[PDB]
């Protein structure tokens, strides 16, 4: 029954197995995708109001139903077929499924003379679909079908196509709403405050923050102010309280102290009683309220209305935004006020910032409410103008008509296709960096970029607090995937198994709450607060509870049976204090853990039995979960979990540690993300290490994806070999790194050999790389489109003609066809022209706007699309080969963050060269081992010789106790080699054995897409700027490099005036201007009369040359054009 | 000495302030929203610990014992009710600088009795 | 003072259409605004009429040499992006002393 | 620098009418070993006393 130590490794890594059988890498971008199209577009239709418009005739327009069908396509005949997303792709559509919505419009005129029409599926918008999602064409195909459709069955989809662009949604961090967090910024004039993001479940506005705070210290005592939304002054939480109808300090001090034999809290809120006692009925409250707002009415009338409507719409609308909702606003803020008491008293912890307990993960499925709530309130804004505008004139109007759909349609393409998240006017407020373009470079980058989280605190702020890796982090957030860069600690990534909730309703939890014993806030007395426990859910006080224990233990019950309660619910108890907090909503990360008997697993051996054939009788991860064997803990819950790392620290021990938990990890090793989950032996790595290969294994060549034969891509590197690891984890089983490597197995010697791979860099063996040894295809697309936009000028793909075109450049087009685009095969240099483009004229009536090749490149064309784009012009896209054969200064990296450029490559009688004539494949220094200490380097290294001489692959999964350098070393002397991995070497340029006894053996390298053809660049008297004539900025504008102030400062200490002035005068930018010598201030010359003028003098004779830089003369210029007169003196 | 208690008006239900009667030289608590007045029983108006000499025992509670996560110990049975496991755990309160001081806690049902060694 | 054709190069795109600087764009509403309030000043215009068109000159004035007025509304253009006025051009970084001399 | 807080114990405020018989009962003692000679204006007392 119980799963012995000798089968655990099994067991686990086959439940783990069975999880991504069932889940996958980008469940959470489908899952929240899917949530966003089934639940969140209907309830934003409905949530939206009723238009009413009436002259008298008027009409209501409720939009009831919506329909979302399959993505499609409809050219030009009209046709109508599905749009597959590699024809969007191919063609630069944007793979979209049409959204019809049904509509009631009732007339309704006099003498009960109303009929309803209702238009079924009125066409509202266009929305973009999620590849792999439910309504995406690929859903539920098998590998055979998607093939047959030219897709990559491994292609985790998880993205958007938008005009082509595969456009991946990042996973936006923000503070969690509707929960009370109490801070105490040191800085203020407040001392404490407790700040409440209240939001409503469906949301409709943005999050109203309610801030309670104390004033510190220095009237007599600490006051306690509130700050509420619309009104720009603070606001005794006294005067809230009677604004509300709460009057006596009595029910006040009910509401917000809940234990009358604790004078404490009593003597620091007497302070705010004291300082409201002029103000003791409701009315004179609202005026108050409304007098201190940020428009006073001049009448107390409108004031106390606008005090009403703040009080009960802007204040906490989590807690209800109805009428008579006062008693548990009341209630709410009392909680607030507790709470901020319990932090000054310090009976309670201030809350962390950092906790992921108190952080939610905005998806794509929530992002895209955001854009649709507001693009679907600016459509009814439209409708309800255009409606007006006929209705004024006493006549029917079309619907069809009214709902202009370029509002969604486009809305949704531009925010998905640029990134700025918001409205295309706002431009400045809206939110860069969601919406990225998915990175294709290498399976590994696309995965992590589809599982990657961001914290939008702002790269700018240098407060190391956000960056830091909190310990909440742990299973949720990979502790080493991260930019090394500027955003260091707030770009993320998802640990393996890792899972965001999508969401849900907290109706059937209430409600069962209701049948349980479970006492309403509005039906209890005060008094019974005291010793009961709190229940919130989803932030909202619902209620009190006698027994809080056995109310968690049905509810756990209830969530572990699939019961009423659902996987990802969280309910956690605190204990000292006497909440219970359940959670529902969407963006909380949690993760599996197995649970945990008196001190046994559930996971009993049954359980693996069915797992193992999970391809006979469909037993899958999901039974587990049903079986009530595995959790979903999110990080608030695990504050109350006590975890077991493994079975064994279930056994009976001779001092027992906990002998009370209540959960267990799956595999530790699960804390890693995708990328950090190739490095093998990372826990014998130094962490930046595997943090630097984190990054680095994203930019390895591989074969990023399988379908890459037609796939236009930009840019795209594909390995002539590549192979998997020797020496390889149990978690790349499911990253599909076996499948789709991005390296290969090299035979290295870590050695100093002739002195070319010192500091950071690689001798690599010429004759290996003549054998095809990393090896790669360089594709490159380039796009051209002829438009016909009106008849003043047209473009075409023709053959340009010396004798017609006037901007022909002096490269041959005889590589190209009649048609003007070039054949494939056709071997092409730098400036080469592939398209011939010419454009009609208002070297007459056609001017050439050829498409080159970008400079410098020389490969063969691989292949030539034609097609017709969204609106219908002919559209070219052509894909160039070039074969990239490793050289000097081409960037290498193992999986251990061991980066180097090959400094040398020398042939194999030149490598030294073992007993048995093995030379290394690459040789690289041992001086980046020590400082480093990458060990894993070393122990992948000895695990690979010993996998390459036993016949198997290597397991560096990193806490494995059945696998430790003793054990290996034991392994390779009996394939008759040196324990420790090294080897007699002799000189290849002499032969003789070298004294030292080099370190080599096979380890997994990768080639980075850093090759040094892509980065050289030269200048010489090239393209300049037009605003300032100086250089150009890049390798392909042919710019020039900048010398900056930096430059500037260093060869002002070394003396060199002359050099600086050739540096930022002569190779930069000389000119000439006139000057007056009376004025200053440039001239009018005339070279070729030889007549310069001052007009400001009136002068003609004394004028004067300098020899000064443009952007000198830009700048005097641009400072008169402020009215200041910079006038050079030249006496 | 002890802290002193807020006390409410028996009409108003607001809180009763401290007055002085100069005719007989006594204390008085009277509301300022309505005319009520008492006599008081502590003489005592106000009290300040600076010393924050507070009994932390009495913020403990019972229900901690079910925490998971604490540790328990068989070394220091219940005085109350003669359970051997106890819980226990360090004060983790602000304002408490000698806060390594631990706090037991019987684990027993319906015990719940809390001491400090 | 409006300046010379180098200082705001009126760059030609792919095509024929010739875009002009951000400086061009605001010399524009400045000579719009201008001629609007000489003709109201010369033919039938309210007291208050003048004074707002008074106002929109100053605006557009200070945004040509200063767009980041605190509290004022930033010089809009096509595409929703405010215009870089001749302080923007020599601001700082990037601008013409530290980025160009 | 030393404050009266830093080396306070615990400050309160009490309605002694008349010294001699004071609120406490263990400051009894020296309040009437200080009282029993007039060192200062006993007409010019508060009954709001400081402990
Ligand atoms: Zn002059
Ligand atoms: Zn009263
Ligand atoms: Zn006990």
């Amino acid at each position: 029954d119980e799963i012995t130590p000798d089968l655990w490794q099994e067991a686990c890594w086959i439940v783990i197995s069975s999880y991504f059988d069932e889940k996958g890498l980008v469940r959470q971008q489908l899952d929240s995708f899917d949530e966003f199209i089934q639940m969140s577009v209907q309830r934003i239709v409905e949530d939206a109001p009723p238009i009413d418009l009436q002259a008298p005739p008027r009409y209501l327009l409720k939009f009831e139903q919506i329909y979302l069908s399959k993505p499609t396509h409809w050219e030009r005949d009209g046709a109508p077929s599905p749009m597959m997303p590699n024809e969007a792709r191919l063609r630069n559509l944007t793979y979209s499924a049409p959204l019809y919505v049904d509509i009631t419009k009732t007339v309704i005129k006099e003498g009960e003379e109303q009929l309803q029409t209702q238009h079924q599926k009125t066409f509202i918008g266009k929305i973009p679909i999620m590849l792999r999602s439910t309504y995406c064409l690929l859903n539920g195909l098998t590998d055979r079908d998607l093939c047959e459709l030219n897709e990559c069955p491994l292609d985790p989809g998880g993205y958007f196509i938008i005009n082509g662009s595969e456009k991946v949604l990042i996973a936006q961090e923000k503070m969690a709403t509707n929960t009370v967090y109490v801070f105490a910024k040191k800085d203020s004039k407040y001392a404490y405050t407790g700040e409440c993001r209240s939001c409503l479940e469906n949301s409709s506005r943005p999050t109203s923050t309610i801030w309670v705070s104390m004033l510190a210290r220095g009237a007599i005592g600490q006051r306690i102010v509130a700050t509420l939304p619309y009104i720009k002054q603070e606001v005794p939480i006294i005067i809230v309280f009677r604004a509300l109808g709460f009057v006596s300090d009595r029910d006040i001090l009910e509401h917000i102290i809940y234990d009358f034999e604790d004078p404490e809290m009593m003597e620091m809120v007497k302070p705010s009683l004291d300082e409201a006692f002029v103000i003791q009925e409701q009315n004179v409250a609202l005026n108050f309220i409304g007098s201190r707002g940020a428009k006073p009415g001049v009448t107390k009338e409108k004031r106390i209305k606008y005090a009403k409507e703040v009080l009960q719409k802007e204040m906490l609308p989590h807690v209800g935004v109805s009428d008579f909702c006062e008693t548990k606003k009341a209630y709410f803020l009392g909680y607030m006020v507790h709470r901020l008491l319990l932090a000054a008293l310090g009976r309670r912890e201030l809350d962390d910032r950092d906790h992921y307990g108190n952080k939610r993960l905005d998806l794509a499925g929530p992002l895209l409410a955001f854009l649709f709530r507001g693009m679907f309130k600016n459509l009814l804004k439209e409708v309800r103008i255009y409606a007006q505008k006929f209705i004024d004139r006493g006549k029917d109007f079309n619907l069809e008509l009214a709902i202009k759909t370029r509002i969604i349609s486009d809305g949704l393409k531009y925010s998905l296709a640029t990134g700025n998240w918001g409205d295309q006017k706002k431009a400045h407020q809206a939110r860069a960096g969601v919406s990225q373009v998915l990175n294709r470079l290498t399976f590994a980058s696309t995965l992590s970029h589809l599982r990657r989280l961001n914290s939008p605190i702002g790269r700018d702020g240098k407060l190391a607090k956000p960056r830091q890796l909190h310990n909440t982090l742990w299973g949720m957030v990979c502790p080493a995937e991260t930019p090394e860069g500027h955003a260091v600690g707030l770009v993320k990534n998802l640990a393996l198994m890792a899972y965001i909730s999508v969401g849900s309703q907290p109706s059937p939890i209430l409600e069962f709450l209701e049948e349980w014993s479970m006492e309403n806030l509005e039906e209890i007395s005060p008094a019974a607060i005291a010793d009961a426990t709190k229940i919130f859910v989803n932030g909202c006080w619902v209620g009190i509870h006698k027994d809080p224990e056995q109310l968690m233990n049905t509810l756990r019950k209830l969530r572990r049976q699939m019961d009423i309660i659902v996987s990802e619910v969280s309910m956690i108890r605190d204990i000292r204090e006497r909440e219970i907090r359940i959670y529902t909503d969407a963006g909380r990360i949690c993760r599996p853990l197995l649970i945990v008997e008196k001190q046994k697993l559930l996971l009993k051996k049954r359980h693996i039995d069915q797992l193992k054939e999970r391809e006979y009788n469909n037993y899958s991860w999901q039974d587990l979960v049903a079986s009530g064997v595995v959790e979903y803990i999110d990080t608030l819950e695990e504050e109350t979990v006590m975890l077991a790392m493994t079975p064994d620290d279930l056994q009976e021990k001779e001092v027992a540690y906990c002998s009370t938990y209540t959960h267990c990890e799956i595999h530790p090793s699960m804390i890693l993300g995708v990328c950090a989950s190739i490095i093998p032996f990372p826990d014998h790595n130094q962490s930046p290490r595997n943090t630097y290969q984190s990054a680095m294994g994203k930019q390895a060549m591989g074969v990023y994806i399988t379908n890459f034969h037609v796939r236009m891509d930009t840019l795209a590197h594909v390995l002539y070999y590549p192979q998997k690891p020797l020496v390889t984890t149990r978690s790349m089983e499911y990253l599909r790194f076996r499948e789709l490597p991005a390296g290969i197995n090299s035979i290295v010697a870590i050695a100093s050999y002739t002195g070319y791979n010192q500091e950071d860099s690689v001798i690599m063996n010429r004759s290996a790389v003549d054998r095809g040894f990393f090896r790669s295809v360089f594709y490159r697309s380039y796009k051209e489109q002829e438009s016909k936009k009106g008849f003043d000028q047209e473009e075409v793909f023709e053959k340009p003609t010396r004798e017609t075109c006037q901007g022909m450049r002096h490269a041959i087009y005889d590589k190209l066809d009649d048609d003007g685009l070039i054949a494939p095969g056709v071997r092409v240099s730098g400036d080469d022209v592939i398209i011939g483009k010419t454009v009609t004229l208002p070297r007459y009536t056609k001017r050439d706007c050829s498409t080159f090749l970008r400079t410098s490149e020389t490969g063969i064309v691989d292949q030539v699309m034609v097609t017709l784009n969204q609106e219908g012009y002919k559209f070219c896209k052509i894909r160039v080969r070039s074969v990239r054969i490793p050289q000097i200064g081409d960037k290498f990296a193992s999986r251990h963050g061991q980066k180097g450029t090959c400094g040398i490559q020398y042939r194999q009688e030149d490598m030294p060269f073992t007993c048995e004539g093995i030379t290394p494949d690459i040789i690289i220094n041992p001086h980046a081992i020590p400082s480093r200490m990458t060990i894993g380097h070393l122990i992948e290294c000895l695990q690979g010789k010993v996998s390459a001489n036993k016949g198997e692959i290597g397991d560096a999964t990193p806490f494995n106790d059945a696998v430790n350098v003793q054990k290996i070393s034991n392994l390779l002397s009996d394939y008759g080699y040196h324990l420790r991995g090294n080897e007699v070497l002799y000189n290849g340029f002499t032969g003789r054995k070298i004294t030292s006894q080099i370190f080599i053996g096979p380890t997994y390298y990768q080639r980075l897409k850093h090759m040094v053809d892509d980065k050289i660049h030269s200048r010489a008297r090239g393209p300049i700027q037009i605003l300032n004539r100086q250089p150009m900025e890049g390798r392909s504008r042919d710019g020039g490099l900048r010398f900056g102030e930096m430059e500037r400062d260093c060869q002002i200490a070394h003396g060199a005036a002359q050099f600086l002035r050739e540096r930022l005068f002569e190779a930069s930018d000389p000119y000439q201007v006139h000057v007056c010598n009376l004025c200053g201030i440039m001239a009018i010359a005339n070279t070729r009369t030889h007549t310069y003028e001052c007009r400001g003098c009136r002068n003609k004779t004394q004028i004067s040359l300098v020899r000064m830089p443009y952007a000198c003369k830009l700048l005097f210029q641009e400072l008169m054009s402020m009215s200041i007169a910079p006038r050079m003196m030249s006496v | 000495p002890g802290f002193v208690g807020i006390r409410f008006c028996q009409e108003c239900n607001n809180m009763l302030y401290p007055k002085e009667d100069k005719e007989n030289r006594i204390l008085l608590y009277a509301c300022r929203n309505c005319d009520y007045q008492q006599e008081a029983d502590n003489s005592c108006i106000y009290v300040n610990k600076i010393t924050h000499e507070v009994d932390e025992l009495t913020q403990i509670i019972a229900d901690v014992s079910q925490d998971p996560t604490l540790p328990r110990t068989e070394d220091h049975p219940c005085q109350k009710c003669g359970h051997k496991e106890a819980v226990f755990f360090q004060s983790h309160s602000a304002r408490a600088e000698d806060a390594m001081r631990l706090y037991y806690v019987c684990t027993a049902p319906h015990c719940g009795h809390r001491w400090t060694e | 003072p409006v300046p010379p054709l180098s200082v705001r190069p009126a760059v030609v795109m792919q095509g024929s259409a010739r875009n002009q600087d951000d400086l061009t764009h605001k010399l524009a509403d400045i000579v719009k605004i201008n001629n609007q309030l000489r003709r109201n000043e010369q033919n039938g215009a309210a007291a208050h009429v003048i004074a707002e068109d008074v106002k929109l000159l100053q605006f557009h004035v200070a945004t040509m040499v200063d767009n980041e007025l605190p509290g004022l509304p930033r010089a809009m253009q096509k595409s929703g992006r405010p215009l870089k006025s001749l302080k923007q051009r020599l601001k700082g970084k990037e601008g013409r002393v530290r980025g160009n001399l | 620098h030393t404050t009266l807080r830093k080396v306070t114990a615990n400050t309160a405020i009490y309605y002694d009418p008349n010294p001699q018989s004071t609120v406490v009962a263990e400051d009894q003692e020296w309040v009437n070993v200080y009282y029993e000679m007039p060192d200062f204006d006993v007409a010019r007392i508060s009954p709001w006393l400081l402990r």
